[PDB]
């Protein structure tokens, strides 16, 4: 069983800089497959940005690349999220999601994912 | 057990592996030696059969049972090789249809009747693709039901048991009641449900005690009462006459223009009553009307499928599978070479389709009796015959014009009968120990006649097959087999022979001098039947050996007869051929065959190939069939439009007169006649029988047989024969026994099957010196009171002519027999024994003395003398003449002593037409008064009985009602 | 410099619309191109030939569609085996060898049931479709044989539907019992074969019903001292066997096909058959060790045979009864990879997707699997790698494993076994793999890999497939470029933008009908070099959702499973389009168990893809090996080494 913590939302000014925290509870990540996820209100969840494996494969999503940059620290066992130049299209409730196995890509699919957070909250 | 394990191992290269198994098997009748005496697989398996014999017998010694047992298994398994087999039978299956579905598409039917969880498969295709449908289950099936064991048939008299079982598949324990409908007919002893339980997931059984009193199909209901519903199943019980049914046949041909012999308009068929038939039974008799000499094959087959012709012979040998088919393929041959497809009125492109898709099903039936070298033989896993190969080389190369056969089989079948059994001189030799025939002489010249004739077979079938495989091998053969037959023919011993070897010359090289000489010496031992001649036949023997002539044909009259009309029509000798046409036309069937195998196929090839060598013309005539003394019964107009005319029953007891008017054409009137008699001393056995039961330990019968040799029959034993063993009511047989006595290398017998209640074994040869039995376990299934018994019956295959039968055995009891009245005098009077006398329905009354007692199946005969005459009513009682009385043997309130007098009054009369006598016979009922009658002996109370009988006796005769 | 590659099947198929794929770079405005295919004898004879236009709007890509017409093949008896497939335009002209075949079409041979018993009539269609599954009117002939081998009846049919039906063959009253064989075959034009086989046995009367019931169909560690056995008999229908005698003799057996078998004189005797049912226990280590093989290592994929022959007391009768095998089991577990081609790609992480399945092939979960390896470099300096461990996930019986492998590595030789915590070690389950690098000669790479390895690929979706190269010269691609195969032809072809900002690029690929049995997605792209253009290719397979074109649905009103006889029903056939419809209603007691055969429905699955020419999970040794696997043959002018001789595929 994994628990999961979201934190580091809040509101922004179009343009500006905040950091996610995804805590993990239960597990020490390992070699395990985790992503970022966001909703909308009314509207059906999207991928935003993945990290397969440990360290050695990355993926985004077209709507963040460049913008977005994803990161671990293994040592603290939290997953970070700098989030850059950031618009109005990016507001959404924001989930941190986390895979059973080791996978080197990240699924863009949220039937994938079977851990979830409660969820942070960006108001752009 | 690893006793013998050791010796199986021992022998190599195996072939002998079965012989050392059937040898061990268990047979406490018979020692090791002489089972070994049968084999004819060679000195090898002899040696094997002989040692695992001996050593299975010394270790059954000191053993138990139950280690016997373990031994029998451990054989079984591992020394023989497997087998396919089924236990389960899977029905035909339904729904193969295919369907145009614009989308949707729904078809509504009915489920079969079966417990059974069909699955229905659906298999889409269009320009998109193929699309396996989800498989769909569909469980039938009935949680309660009821069902019944009923016999095949039940002779009347009999108290049978029926028993049957009811199925409980709910899982909760249950109540039920079973009730039977009472039919008129059927007595029951009790004339009116008892309320019983099966056990949850189980079953329970029913049993019904009842006692026909009626012939026939009647129709029974038993209703199965449970509270989840209510079933009536509907069932039926045959109800056959006692003694034997017995068949004769009277034939007519109708030809009112006199164009192939003398005109026939008009012939009547005697109703005359049998010598001891069976009391209260009706005379049967069939009337076909059919349009052409072989409309009875056509109308038979098209309609009613008629596989077999020869229904009477039972299958089991190759002979039956091509038999099967030889009646197709006449029909077959009539259609197309003189192109009366147009006998159908729909389409005849669809018929002709029919017809040849059943001659090939029927030509698929022999392959399984086809060895690796393409040999044939009779029986499947037995020895190659030489006869049978040609016969299937005959068959198959008719059969080839119209469906044409695998030309390298043909080959390979016709090589082996040339390059192997073929003699120096030319003449042909058996392989099998198989005897299809026969013949007369002593044991040189049978030697010298068996061999013309299989020389003359085997050039038949050849020359049949000739043009499939035109080799220069056989046709060297075909010189050498020829020349044999034109010099030895000439000699003759039998007509027999000397007709096949005439067909089989006439087959060749028509224009030698020394076959002209052999249809010359055929022609001169042509009997005739009128001058100028009506009818022109055969007989089987030469005149000069015998000179009487039969009254009746056998198979062997017929099959002399059919190779000198084949022969004659090859050398289209037709002024001689009309005559014979005109015996075997009216020596035919209703059922299309005529006597046995061989008779009936050359028969039916010399009707047919005789009817496309003369003009067919139209038919119209106008057939009426009428009574003489009763009313017309029907007539029909027959034209080329409709001859296949449905056939009809004759049920009234009267002459039959067939007559017509002015007509066209050559129609053909058979009449069949079904009768049941109570003995069997008039008929001719050709066998000493006897037949017992035995107890074991079970029951085992044992029949035995002997072939008994004519005068001019040699000693070598019979040819090709059949055991028909009919089992009594609820007599069933261990087919385990019979199977033993045929599948082993030391068989006993060639093939054996069990149909409709009869055991029937076939056999290469009956021996003349002594006896063969045939030994087989029995059990009874249900209990059955006051038992009929059964008939043994043996006759040779290819003559049954030659036969003998034999009878044999293992409220409402008394079935209207009658009473016998008390003896002395009583309390009824004489004018009671007046109004007794003047009752309408007794016809006849008056005082007789019994000379003899005779007991024949059932049925006690009494020959008595008319002393005083007191009443006749329509038949006349001669003073002092022979007058016969029946009653059912099984009654114990008529018992007659012989030498006493007795005063006997009945209400029947039967009165028999032999169309020469009128000879009277008088039934014994409850309504025939029947009283004991002292010879003046004055005792206390006979003085005063003797005053009231004579009191009696007085106002009967005074005309006093 | 300018490329030109042609793609086309592997083989051509005499009859079929062949799909040949052009797709040039390099080249600007407009111009045009001449596919053909000529005889190898002669260029000079064109057996077809199509034109296509190539232009910006176009963006330098078309197809076209040939075809091999039978008749202008010669009809004497020696066919012909290679053909010339051509391209001429203004620019460039190259040919290339290519075998044929006469196998095009598909022949399912369904008889009603699959055994018979004396005078029953056969009943039997054939559905016949051509290589791009369509109803194909072709004329057909069906021949029996016998099981001595012998032609018995031979009988041809017209085709009209797709769907030919032919007349009932009748089982003669004495037949030759055995095992008959039906050969389906095409009357003038094609090779193409069909075989079905069916059993006529004689039927028996039994006196009574014997049944063996053992523990498992398998045994494991845990049986090998007990294995119960439950034998019961009982009469017709409900009614059950009061008192009788069992015997039972054993026997191992090397596989079910053939009839040999050694036995064990150790038997049980002479148990009691009580009430219906009786039970024994078959100690295994006692009975073989001293009449066979020591340990169970040798017994493992050998069979157990049984026969039991059943004697009631009272009647005497006898009646047998068998169990062809129990498949003796030396591991619970087998292995088995999925989605994970053999072959690596330097500086890439390669996969590992191990699987797990008991003795019935159903996924197990919650399995541990530990994964040990070797590697070997170019200096064969080997290197023993750290090992790693995953336990197998429960939704799909999957257990991932990732490798970080050195560039320099060539092949990897890694072995898997399961840690089960209830298995001793010679009872857990091993399998080893083998995998070797990918050959470039200017030490290019590409790696793709789809991530949705578990979802079906419903048709009607989206493929978001990640293409990831890793290489020098990776900022001059211009684009990605893919062909996707189904059923052993091109079915799509096109081209993508290559971002030169981003590593990894998402290629997104509408899953269509023509992919719905089975597919095969072959990436490259080109990397230009001074002295020539190289091609650097990857593939993958891609199983997809065995869907209908029309689906068909069957219905029965009304609807409960239990029915009574003689019941009045109606059938509802539904389908998305107009189509024929094959229906069959068969007693499903005539299947049963089933030793060494498939139900004839669900044979076509798998008879279905035999067509597809590729084999294995994707990848290749190099370049040309790539494509090969994939089912393919290609031309260019950047790679002048061609697979030699391949006339067949795997
Ligand atoms: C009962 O039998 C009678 C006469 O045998 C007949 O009318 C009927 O077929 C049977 N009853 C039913 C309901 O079938």
């Amino acid at each position: 069983e994994v628990q999961l913590v979201e934190s580091g939302g809040g509101l922004v000014q179009p343009g500006g800089s905040l950091r996610l925290s995804c805590a993990a509870s239960g597990r020490a990540f390992s070699d395990y497959a985790m992503a970022w996820f966001r909703q909308a209100p009314g509207q059906e969840r999207e991928f935003v940005a993945g990290i397969g494996w440990s360290g050695g494969d990355t993926l985004y999503a077209d709507s963040v690349r460049g913008r977005f940059t994803n990161s671990r620290d293994n040592s603290k066992n939290t997953l970070y999220l700098q989030m850059n130049s950031l618009r109005a299209e990016d507001t959404a409730v924001y989930y941190c999601a986390a895979r059973q196995g080791q996978y080197i890509y990240s699924s863009m699919r949220s039937d994938s994912y079977d851990y979830w957070g409660q969820g942070t909250l960006v108001t752009v | 057990q690893k006793k013998i394990e050791e010796i199986a191992a021992k022998y190599k290269h195996s072939v002998v592996k079965k012989c050392c198994y059937d040898g061990a098997c268990v047979n406490n009748d018979e020692t090791c030696e002489q089972r070994a005496a049968r084999i004819s697989l060679g000195p090898r398996c002899i040696k094997a059969f002989t040692e695992c014999c001996v050593v299975a017998s010394q270790l059954r010694a000191n053993i138990s049972h139950k280690d016997m047992q373990l031994g029998r298994l451990h054989m079984k398994t591992l020394l023989p090789v497997s087998k396919p087999e089924i236990r389960s039978y899977f029905p035909e299956s339904w729904l193969w249809e295919v369907h145009l579905v614009p989308r949707r598409k729904q078809l509504q039917f009915a489920l079969p009747d079966s417990l059974t969880t069909w699955e229905i498969q659906g298999v889409g295709i269009s320009n998109t693709g193929i699309c396996v449908a989800d498989t769909v289950k569909a469980k039938v099936f009935k949680d309660v039901f009821l069902e019944m064991n009923i016999p095949y048939s039940v002779v009347r008299g009999e108290q049978i048991q029926l028993k049957g079982t009811v199925y409980n598949y709910r899982t909760s324990g249950m109540q039920f009641c079973v009730k039977m409908s009472a039919v008129e007919g059927i007595c029951t002893s009790e004339s009116p449900c008892v309320r019983q339980k099966v056990e949850g997931s189980s079953s329970h059984l029913v049993t019904f005690t009842v006692l026909p009193l009626e012939i026939g199909l009647h129709n029974i209901n038993f209703s199965l009462e449970t509270w989840f519903g209510k079933e009536i199943l509907v069932k039926t019980l045959r109800v056959v006459p006692e003694g034997v049914k017995r068949e004769s046949y009277s034939g007519v041909t109708l030809d009112p223009r006199g164009i192939y012999g003398t005109i026939s308009r008009r012939k009547e068929f005697p109703y005359r009553i049998p010598l001891d038939l069976v009391p209260k039974t009706e005379i049967k008799r069939i009337l076909s009307v059919k349009g052409l000499l072989v409309g009875e094959i056509l109308s038979a087959v098209l309609s009613q499928e008629g596989i077999n012709i020869l229904t009477h012979l039972p299958k089991g040998s190759a002979e039956a599978e091509l038999m099967s088919v030889v009646p197709v393929f006449y029909v077959f041959h009539y259609l197309e070479t003189g192109n009366h497809w147009n006998i159908f009125h729909s389409d005849p492109l669809i018929e002709k389709q029919k017809l040849k898709k059943k001659l090939k099903e029927g030509m698929l039936s022999i392959m399984s009796y086809r060895n690796a070298d393409y040999s044939y033989s009779v029986w499947k896993g037995g020895s190659a015959s030489t006869w049978l190969t040609a016969f299937a080389l005959r068959v198959l190369g008719q059969v080839n014009k119209y469906v044409e056969q695998n030309q390298n089989s043909i080959c390979n079948s016709l090589l082996w009968l040339v390059e192997n059994y073929q003699l120096d001189n030319g003449s042909f030799k058996e392989n099998s120990q198989y005897q299809p025939i026969k013949l007369q002489g002593t044991l040189p010249v049978e030697a010298r006649e068996n061999s013309l004739y299989l020389t003359a077979f085997t050039v038949i079938g050849i020359r049949k097959a000739f043009d499939i495989c035109p080799l220069v091998k056989i046709d060297t053969a075909l010189i050498k087999a020829d020349n044999f037959l034109l010099e030895n023919t000439l000699p003759a011993q039998s007509t027999f022979t000397l007709a096949i070897s005439a067909y089989a010359l006439s087959l060749g090289d028509k224009t030698h001098p020394q076959f002209r000489s052999i249809v010359s010496a055929l022609k001169r031992e042509a009997l005739v039947k009128g001058n100028p001649p009506i009818y022109r036949f055969w007989k089987d023997n030469l005149q000069h050996k015998d000179s009487s002539v039969p009254n009746t044909g056998t198979a062997r009259m017929v099959e002399t007869t059919a190779y000198a009309l084949l022969t004659s029509l090859n050398l289209k000798d037709i002024n001689y051929v009309n005559p014979v046409i005109k015996w075997l036309s009216e020596e035919q069937r209703y059922g299309g065959g005529f006597y046995s195998t061989q008779d009936t196929i050359n028969a039916i090839e010399g009707l047919t190939e005789y009817s496309l060598l003369v003009k067919q013309l139209r038919l119209s005539m106008d057939i009426d069939v009428s009574y003489k003394h009763k009313g017309a019964l029907h007539n029909y107009k027959m034209t080329d439009k409709n001859f296949l005319g449905r056939p009809v029953e004759v049920l009234l007891n009267d002459d039959l007169i067939v007559s017509t008017g002015f007509g066209s054409g050559l129609a053909t009137v058979h009449v069949t006649t079904v009768v049941h008699k109570t003995s069997t001393s008039e008929e001719v056995c050709s066998f000493y029988l006897k037949i017992d039961t035995q107890d074991i330990e079970y029951k085992r019968i044992v029949a035995c047989a002997s072939y008994k040799p004519s005068r001019e029959e040699s000693s070598s034993g019979s040819s090709h024969a059949v055991m028909d063993i009919s089992l009594p009511t609820g007599i069933s047989a261990n087919e385990e026994d019979l199977k033993a006595l045929v599948e082993g290398v030391d068989q006993l017998f060639t093939d054996y099957q069990i149909k409709d209640g009869h055991v029937i074994l076939q056999l290469n040869s009956i021996p003349s010196s002594d006896f063969l039995c045939v030994r087989f376990r029995i059990f009874e299934l249900f209990e059955v009171g006051f038992l009929s018994p059964a008939t043994f019956t043996v006759y040779e295959y290819h003559r049954p002519d030659k036969q003998c039968t034999m009878f044999y055995s293992t409220k409402c009891v008394e079935a209207d027999c009658g009473q016998m009245q008390e003896e002395l005098d009583l309390t009824i009077s004489a004018e009671t024994r007046k109004q007794t006398a003047c009752k309408p329905e007794i016809a006849y009354a008056y005082k007789v003395s019994i000379t003899s007692i005779t007991v024949e199946n059932v049925f006690v005969k009494y020959k008595a003398t008319l002393l005083d005459i007191y009443k006749t009513g329509e038949a006349v009682a001669e003073k002092d003449s022979e007058i016969t009385f029946i009653k059912k043997v099984t009654c114990t309130n008529a018992e007659l002593v012989k030498g006493r007098q007795y005063l006997i009054m009945g209400k029947e009369a039967l009165q028999i037409k032999y169309n020469f006598s009128f000879r009277y016979i008088y039934p014994l009922d409850s309504l025939t008064w029947i009283e004991y009658w002292p010879r003046d002996t004055t005792c206390s109370s006979c003085q005063a009985f003797l005053a009231n009988l004579d009191e009696f006796a007085e106002d009967i005769f005074l005309n006093g009602c | 410099e300018q490329t030109y590659v042609i793609s086309a099947p592997k083989i051509f198929r005499v009859g079929a619309s062949e799909n040949i794929v052009i797709q040039v770079y390099g080249y600007t405005e407009a111009f045009d191109a001449t596919i053909s295919i000529k005889s190898y004898p002669d260029k000079k004879f064109s057996y077809s030939s199509g034109h296509v236009h190539l232009s910006s709007e176009n963006k330098f890509q078309n197809s076209a569609i040939l075809t091999i017409q039978p008749k202008q093949l010669p009809g004497g008896q020696n066919p012909v085996s290679y053909v010339y497939l051509e391209v001429v335009s203004k620019h460039f002209s190259k040919s290339k060898r290519m075998p044929i075949t006469y196998d095009n079409g598909f022949l399912f041979i369904h008889t009603d049931k699959p055994v018979y018993t004396p005078d029953q009539s056969v009943k039997v269609r054939v559905y016949s479709l051509n290589d791009d599954l369509k109803p194909a009117k072709r004329e057909t002939v069906l021949t029996f044989i016998d099981p001595e081998g012998s032609e018995v009846d031979m009988v041809e049919e017209i085709d009209h539907i797709g769907i030919i039906s032919f007349p009932d063959f009748k089982i003669p009253s004495n037949p030759r019992y055995g095992m008959w064989t039906i050969k389906a075959k095409y009357k003038e034009d094609f090779s193409t074969t069909g075989t079905a086989y069916f059993e006529v046995k004689e039927y028996v009367l039994p006196h009574f019903s014997v049944s063996i019931e053992p523990e498992y169909n398998f045994i494991g560690y845990k049986n090998f001292k007990n294995f119960e056995i439950t034998i019961k008999a009982r009469y017709f229908y409900n009614k059950v066997v009061t008192e009788a005698d069992v015997y039972i003799t054993f026997g191992i057996r090397e596989d079910l096909k053939d009839d040999q078998k050694e036995m064990m004189q150790t038997a049980m005797q002479n148990t009691m058959l009580i009430n219906g049912i009786a039970q024994v226990t078959f100690d295994s280590e006692t009975a073989v060790k001293e009449l066979s093989y020591y340990s169970l290592e040798d017994l493992n994929n050998k069979y157990l045979y049984i026969a039991v022959t059943v004697i009631e007391s009272t009647g005497g009768f006898s009646e047998e009864a068998e169990i062809p095998g129990i498949k003796y089991v030396l591991s619970p577990y087998k292995l088995n990879l999925v989605a994970t081609p053999l072959f690596l790609k330097p500086g890439i992480p390669y996969p590992i997707k191990v699987q797990v399945k008991d003795s019935l092939d159903q996924l197990v979960g919650g399995v541990p699997v530990t994964l040990n390896a070797q590697t070997i470099d170019v200096n064969q300096e080997t290197s023993d790698l750290d090992p790693s461990k995953s336990v197998t996930r429960v939704d799909d019986g999957v257990a991932s494993f990732v490798l970080n492998l050195p560039s320099g590595v060539t092949v990897l030789e890694f072995n898997v076994k399961t840690d089960a915590p209830d298995l001793p070690e010679e009872n857990q389950a091993r399998e080893g793999y083998r995998a070797i690098a990918y050959s470039s000669l200017s030490q290019s790479y590409l790696y793709i890999d789809w991530t949705d390895n578990h979802k079906a690929l419903l048709v009607g979706e989206h493929l978001n497939i990640i293409v990831t190269p890793k290489s020098p010269y990776i900022d001059k691609i211009t684009h990605y470029n893919y062909l996707i195969l189904s059923k052993g032809k091109i079915i799509h072809f096109g081209t993508r933008e290559k971002f030169s900002d981003a590593s990894y690029q998402s290629i997104n690929i509408p899953v269509t009908q023509n992919m719905v049995p089975s597919s095969r997605l072959l990436v490259y792209y080109i990397v230009t070099g001074e002295q020539t253009a190289e091609l650097v290719s990857d593939s993958v397979w891609l199983n997809i959702e065995e869907k209908c074109g029309n689906q068909l649905q069957v219905h029965l009103s009304p609807d409960a499973d239990a029915y009574s006889p003689g019941q009045t029903v109606s059938l509802n056939m539904a389908t998305g389009m107009d189509s024929w419809v094959a229906l069959a209603a068969v007693d499903s007691a005539v299947y049963g168990v089933q030793r060494g055969a498939k139900k004839p429905l669900e044979r076509v699955f798998q008879f279905l893809e035999k067509s597809d020419l590729g084999c294995g999970a994707g990848g290749g040794l190099n370049n040309a090996n790539v494509f090969h696997l994939a089912g393919l043959t290609f031309l260019t002018n950047a790679n002048a080494d061609d697979s030699q001789e391949n006339d067949e595929p795997c």
